[PDB]
């Protein structure tokens, strides 16, 4: 009985609730995306999220939603990679920022 | 930052940091 995903790593925290989905991408909400190093992550994109802290600076290399920069995000309570903050990089784009979080690192399972 | 975390894209001045960052994605 929940509407939040939490840090699957020590669930202390919850860091967005299902109304905060959407999809970016008419890929739908979640899509799988390789990195450059052949990792896939299944990201889910929501407006909002709490409860998680940034490490670097933005970069737009390889960004899965062009336009937009990341910046890695991780749990502020175990500082388990969680996904990235997505910022856009031109004034016209909407939003100007998201989250992406990635699939295997919340609970329940999405 | 020379360390570049190959899963996520992290980046970091000191290795260290780069090793508790890995560990974690244990
Ligand atoms: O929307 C998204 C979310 C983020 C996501 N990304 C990007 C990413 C980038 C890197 C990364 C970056 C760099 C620096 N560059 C290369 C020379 C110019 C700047 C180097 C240099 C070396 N390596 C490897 C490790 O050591 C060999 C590098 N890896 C590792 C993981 C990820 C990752 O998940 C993505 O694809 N798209
Ligand atoms: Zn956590
Ligand atoms: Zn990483």
């Amino acid at each position: 009985p929940s509407t939040s995903l939490s840090c699957k790593q020590c669930q202390e925290t919850e860091i967005t609730t299902k109304n905060e989905i959407f999809s970016l991408s008419l890929s739908g909400p979640m899509a799988a995306y390789v990195n450059p190093h052949g990792y896939v992550h299944e990201t889910l994109t929501v407006y909002k999220a709490s409860n998680l802290n940034l490490i670097g600076r933005p970069s737009t290399e390889h960004s899965w939603f062009p336009g937009y920069a990341w910046t890695v995000a991780q749990c502020k309570i175990c500082a388990s990679h969680i996904g990235w903050k997505f910022t856009a990089t031109k004034k016209d784009m909407s939003p100007q920022k998201f989250w992406g979080l990635t699939r295997s690192a919340l609970l329940p399972t999405i | 930052r020379p360390f570049h975390c190959n899963q996520c894209g992290a980046s970091f001045t000191q290795k260290g940091n780069l090793l508790r960052h890995i560990k974690l994605h244990s």
